[PDB]
């Protein structure tokens, strides 16, 4: 809807893409399977990029021109989840990547002497660490911001 | 023992490679006499092979 | 789809092979500061490159660049007329 | 070094903080070295002053490239084949 | 050059060694104690030996003498000396001069160490822009 | 820090181009203000392309 | 055979066995949705 | 300056610590005390070239030291030959 051309629903362009090119990639009259049991264009490679469809999905999805798909990403209409779903989603994954990179790291400097514990690495993925990543419900959120790393650590 | 000689000392010349990040202190002098008494050491190296190096009671600043 | 990376990784080389040394220190410091804000850093005294790797680290890439970019180059220029 | 000399220890070494030369890896850490060591992972002034192995180890080394040939281009007459 | 042979110290020829301003400047000849006759590795691509005395080869420049020195301590010895020769003879006199070993208290010669102020804080810049009031000139 | 850092502290009263020092401490380079202006004219020379 | 308050090691590369693998089951999501740029919800 | 680099510490002890560098360096003087007590940054300059050698070892917990005198010599050069 905004500027780039309209979905699926009709995206000539569009259209015009799904045809040429992979049907093409047909358009060899044969080469010859007529049993035979190995040779896969024939079956998907095509119908699995090709029973792509007047149905994808529907996905809106917005189509430039070339009808090569443009993705807005406003909060409307029907696109969201182009960044915000795949976003917090990034965002989720990560800081449990390093949520317990602030882990199996604060963990040592004490004892008898860690001096390189770190290229050895005792339970590998801290594992134990781990999940706290998980069971952060807010975890960082507020205590990153109170106590603990704290603004005297600051 | 009773008063502190090598508690626990930050460093504050500025050029020192450990600077602020506070580690080992040692042997401290026990003279009236000089201008470079105080060993101190922490783990984090520095820039040479060896760094421990030895400082003075200028100024030198705290802990507190 | 080589000869684009490999086409990449040469003019890569130059970064490594121009360059010099205390600058990534210098730079790979205050990286080192940002670190301990978070308490997230010194174990392992993060280092630059030993004047010498660096140069290994020229080079080899300026190769394995510079040289697949043909092997690309051609092989794309005799399969396919010749 | 002593992660114990002679004869007595079976008992191999993993850890306690390792090697080379003298001064050896600090005790206290630092990056290059887990780049030294693979450059320079053999260059014989180092493991010992005196030849003795080393044209000892070298045969070794030998015996894994040509195995290795072989593990390779079984793979390539494989595929080759099938 | 036959007509003197001073020689101590033996060779054979080389490309290496002193080519012309040796003569037109300053000269730097090296001397030395000897036990019994070894041979050696050289300044310039290598090698010689020498049995005794004068002992003395002359040399480029100074970075040469000392090196063997390292050369000549290991292996061994004490004397090493080493000259500075022109064209003209004498003033700059090289190793003679007090003792030898540096390392050694007789004097100090020399050195200071810090200008007018000491390491700490020159983040202050330098100052005044030149005048010839002002103790900027040592 | 052309008035410079920790591998340098000192590093003036040239502080512009001093390029180089010796061998040793970690190994120092171009590390004078000059040689990172050195450094920036090739990215100058990269988006004003 | 472990219970509480950190483990046993690892050798340099079992990042090897982790960018292999682990990362390689992701394929293995990358086929079971053979097709991703946006994506249904659960 | 004519060679000026800083590789003063504050032992200034020189054993198992640093002596490396071609003529430059003669230094014993002693200063009224350092526990080991031979002091300064320097004996007089004016003969040799410009190394860093000269820490490379033994201390100076400041600055390195390096190329620069500037004002330069062809002895101190190496080339004038
Ligand atoms: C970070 C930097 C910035 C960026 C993004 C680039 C990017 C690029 N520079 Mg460049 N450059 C820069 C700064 C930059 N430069 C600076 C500051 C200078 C100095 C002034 C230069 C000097 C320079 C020169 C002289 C050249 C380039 C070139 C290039 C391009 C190579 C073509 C290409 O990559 O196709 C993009 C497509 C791909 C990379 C497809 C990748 C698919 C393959 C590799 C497989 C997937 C990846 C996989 C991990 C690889 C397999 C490895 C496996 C074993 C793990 C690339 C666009 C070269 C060029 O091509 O023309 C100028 C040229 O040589 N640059
Ligand atoms: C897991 C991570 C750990 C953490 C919590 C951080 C955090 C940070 N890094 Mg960083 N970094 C790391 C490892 C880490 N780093 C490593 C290993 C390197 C390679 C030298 C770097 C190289 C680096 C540079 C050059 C920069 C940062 C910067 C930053 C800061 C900006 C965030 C950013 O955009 O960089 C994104 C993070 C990276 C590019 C690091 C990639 C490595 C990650 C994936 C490590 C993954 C975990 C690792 C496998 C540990 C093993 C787990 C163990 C418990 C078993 C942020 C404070 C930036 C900064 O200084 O500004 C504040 C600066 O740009 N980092
Ligand atoms: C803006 C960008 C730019 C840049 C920076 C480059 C850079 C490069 N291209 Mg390239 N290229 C470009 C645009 C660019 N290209 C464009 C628009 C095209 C058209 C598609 C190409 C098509 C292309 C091809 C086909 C090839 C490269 C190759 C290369 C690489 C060879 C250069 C080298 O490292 O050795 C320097 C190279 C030489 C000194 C020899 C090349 C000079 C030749 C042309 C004639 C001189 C030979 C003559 C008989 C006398 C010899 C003198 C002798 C002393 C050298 C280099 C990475 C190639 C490669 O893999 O090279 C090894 C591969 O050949 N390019
Ligand atoms: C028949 C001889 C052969 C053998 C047995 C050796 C043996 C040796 N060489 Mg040597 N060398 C050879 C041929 C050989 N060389 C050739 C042809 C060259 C010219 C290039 C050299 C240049 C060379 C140098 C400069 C050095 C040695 C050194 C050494 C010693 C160190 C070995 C080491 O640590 O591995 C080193 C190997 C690594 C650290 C692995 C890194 C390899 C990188 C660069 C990858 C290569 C690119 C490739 C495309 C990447 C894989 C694909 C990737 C993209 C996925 C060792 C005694 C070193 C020494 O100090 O002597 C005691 C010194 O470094 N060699
Ligand atoms: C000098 C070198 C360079 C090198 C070779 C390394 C190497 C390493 N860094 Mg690192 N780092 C560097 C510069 C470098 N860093 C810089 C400039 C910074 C910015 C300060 C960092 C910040 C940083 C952080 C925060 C961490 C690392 C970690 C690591 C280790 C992670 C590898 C690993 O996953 O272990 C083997 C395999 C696994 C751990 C997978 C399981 C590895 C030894 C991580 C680490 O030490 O482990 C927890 C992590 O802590 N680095
Ligand atoms: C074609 C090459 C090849 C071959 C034949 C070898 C062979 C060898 N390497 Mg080696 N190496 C190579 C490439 C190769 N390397 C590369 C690319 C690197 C990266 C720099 C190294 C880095 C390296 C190091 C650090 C060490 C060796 C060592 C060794 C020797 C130890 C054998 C052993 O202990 O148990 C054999 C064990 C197995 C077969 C177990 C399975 C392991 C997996 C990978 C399969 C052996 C001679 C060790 C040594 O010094 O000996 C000379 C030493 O620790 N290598
Ligand atoms: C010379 C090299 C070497 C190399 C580079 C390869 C590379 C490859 N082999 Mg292979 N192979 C080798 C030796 C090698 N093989 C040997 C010695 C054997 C005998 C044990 C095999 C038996 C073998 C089989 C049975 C298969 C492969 C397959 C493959 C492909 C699948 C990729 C993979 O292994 O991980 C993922 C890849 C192109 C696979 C294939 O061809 O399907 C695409 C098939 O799975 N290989
Ligand atoms: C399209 C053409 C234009 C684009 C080309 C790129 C030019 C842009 C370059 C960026 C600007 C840097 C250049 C500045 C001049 C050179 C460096 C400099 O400042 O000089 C001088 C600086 C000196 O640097 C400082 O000098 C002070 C005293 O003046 C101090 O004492 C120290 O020496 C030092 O800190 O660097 C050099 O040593 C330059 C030597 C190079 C001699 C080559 C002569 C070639 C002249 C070009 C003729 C055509
Ligand atoms: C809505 C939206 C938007 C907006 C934006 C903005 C407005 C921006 C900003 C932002 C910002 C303003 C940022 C900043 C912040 C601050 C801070 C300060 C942060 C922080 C943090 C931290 C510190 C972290 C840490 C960590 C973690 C958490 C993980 C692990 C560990 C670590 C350390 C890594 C965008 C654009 C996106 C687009 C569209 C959508
Ligand atoms: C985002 C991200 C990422 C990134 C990626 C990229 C961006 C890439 C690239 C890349 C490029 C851009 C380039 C590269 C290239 C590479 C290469 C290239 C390798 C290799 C090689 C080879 C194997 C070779 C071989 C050969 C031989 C045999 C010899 C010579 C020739 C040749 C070269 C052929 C990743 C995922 C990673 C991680 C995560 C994050
Ligand atoms: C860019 C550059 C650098 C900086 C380059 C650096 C710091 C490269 C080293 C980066 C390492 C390889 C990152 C290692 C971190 C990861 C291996 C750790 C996490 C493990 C993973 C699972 C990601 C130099 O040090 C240098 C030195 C001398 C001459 C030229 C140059 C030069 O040009
Ligand atoms: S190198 Fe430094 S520490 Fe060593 S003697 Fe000289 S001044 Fe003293
Ligand atoms: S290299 Fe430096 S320290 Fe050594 S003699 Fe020369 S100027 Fe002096």
């Amino acid at each position: 809807d905004i500027a780039g051309l309209t979905p699926c629903k009709e995206s000539k362009q569009f259209a015009k893409r799904e045809k040429q090119a992979l049907k093409k990639l047909q358009a060899s009259l044969k080469l010859y399977a007529d049993d035979s049991a190995p040779a896969l264009a024939i079956k998907a490679t095509m119908e699995k990029t090709k029973k792509r469809f007047d149905n994808y999905g529907k996905y809106g999805l917005l189509c430039g021109s070339d009808g090569l798909p443009h993705l807005i990403v406003s909060g409307d209409q029907r696109h969201w989840g182009e960044f915000i779903t795949p976003g917090i989603l990034f965002l989720y994954i990560a800081g449990w990547i390093g949520w317990v990179g602030r882990s199996y790291l604060i963990a040592i400097r004490d004892e008898k002497k860690p001096t390189q514990k770190e290229i050895i690495i005792d339970v590998p993925l801290a594992s134990s660490l781990l999940f706290r990543g998980f069971s952060w419900p807010v975890a960082a959120y507020r205590e990153l911001l109170n106590g603990e790393l704290v603004d005297n650590n600051f | 023992i009773g008063p502190k000689r090598g508690a626990k000392v930050k460093i504050l010349r500025k050029e020192s490679y450990w600077y602020k990040g506070t580690g080992s202190v040692v042997a401290v002098d026990q003279d009236p006499n000089t201008r470079y008494p105080v060993v101190v050491r922490f783990n984090k190296v520095n820039y040479a092979n060896v760094s421990t190096n030895n400082y003075a009671l200028d100024e030198i600043v705290e802990v507190e | 789809l080589f000869f684009l990376g490999a086409h990449f990784v040469w003019a890569f080389s130059l970064m490594f092979l121009f360059s010099g040394r205390g600058y990534w220190q210098e730079l790979i410091e205050s990286i080192v500061w940002a670190h301990n804000k978070l308490k997230v850093a010194p174990a392992t005294q993060p280092r630059a490159l030993s004047i010498v790797q660096g140069r290994a680290v020229g080079v080899t890439h300026y190769l394995l660049g510079g040289i697949a970019t043909t092997w690309a180059f051609f092989l794309a220029r005799i399969i396919a007329v010749g | 070094l002593v992660d114990r000399d002679p004869i007595k220890t079976s008992f191999e070494q993993w850890a306690k903080p390792g090697h080379f030369s003298r001064t050896i890896a600090k005790g206290p850490d630092t990056t290059t070295w887990i780049w030294n060591l693979h450059a320079d992972a053999h260059d014989f002034d180092s493991h010992t002053s005196d030849l003795e192995e080393i044209s000892r180890k070298v045969f070794s080394a030998h015996f894994g490239q040509l195995s290795i040939i072989f593990l390779w281009l079984s793979g390539m007459y494989f595929h080759g084949a099938r | 050059e036959l007509d003197p042979n001073t020689p101590s110290p033996i060779f054979g020829g080389s490309t290496g060694g002193l080519l012309r301003k040796a003569q037109v400047e300053e000269f730097y000849v090296i001397t030395w104690d000897s036990p019994k006759e070894q041979i050696f590795e050289m300044p310039t691509g290598g090698a010689a030996i020498m049995r005794e005395g004068p002992n003395l080869l002359k040399l480029a420049r100074k970075e040469q003498c000392l090196a063997l020195g390292t050369r000549l301590r290991s292996k061994y010895k004490i004397k090493y000396q080493f000259y500075r020769v022109f064209p003209n003879g004498e003033v700059q006199y090289l190793h003679p001069k007090d003792g030898v070993y540096p390392e050694k208290v007789n004097a100090g010669r020399q050195g200071v160490g810090q200008n007018f102020r000491s390491i700490g804080k020159n983040v202050s810049p330098i100052e005044v822009k030149f005048t010839g009031k002002q103790p900027y000139d040592l | 820090d052309a008035r410079g850092s920790k591998l340098m502290p000192d590093k003036k009263d040239f502080g512009y181009s001093f390029p180089c020092d010796g061998p040793g401490r970690g190994g120092t380079c171009d590390i004078s203000a000059w040689d990172d202006f050195y450094l920036a004219v090739f990215w100058m020379l990269n988006t004003i392309g | 055979m472990r219970d509480l308050k950190t483990y046993l090691s690892v050798a340099p590369v079992v990042s090897t066995l982790w960018f292999g693998a682990l990362a390689g089951l992701l394929i293995e999501i990358n086929r079971f949705f053979p097709d991703a740029l946006i994506f249904p919800f659960f | 300056m004519s060679h000026s680099v800083k590789i003063y510490d504050t032992c200034i002890g020189c054993t198992q610590c640093v002596r490396a560098c071609p003529t430059d360096v003669l230094e014993m003087i002693p200063w009224g005390g350092c526990k080991a007590k031979q002091i300064a940054s320097a004996p007089r300059t004016e003969d040799c070239v410009g190394c860093k050698r000269c820490e490379s070892a033994c201390p100076t917990d400041f600055l390195s030291v390096r190329v620069y005198l500037w004002h330069e010599t062809t002895r101190s050069m190496g080339l004038a030959y």
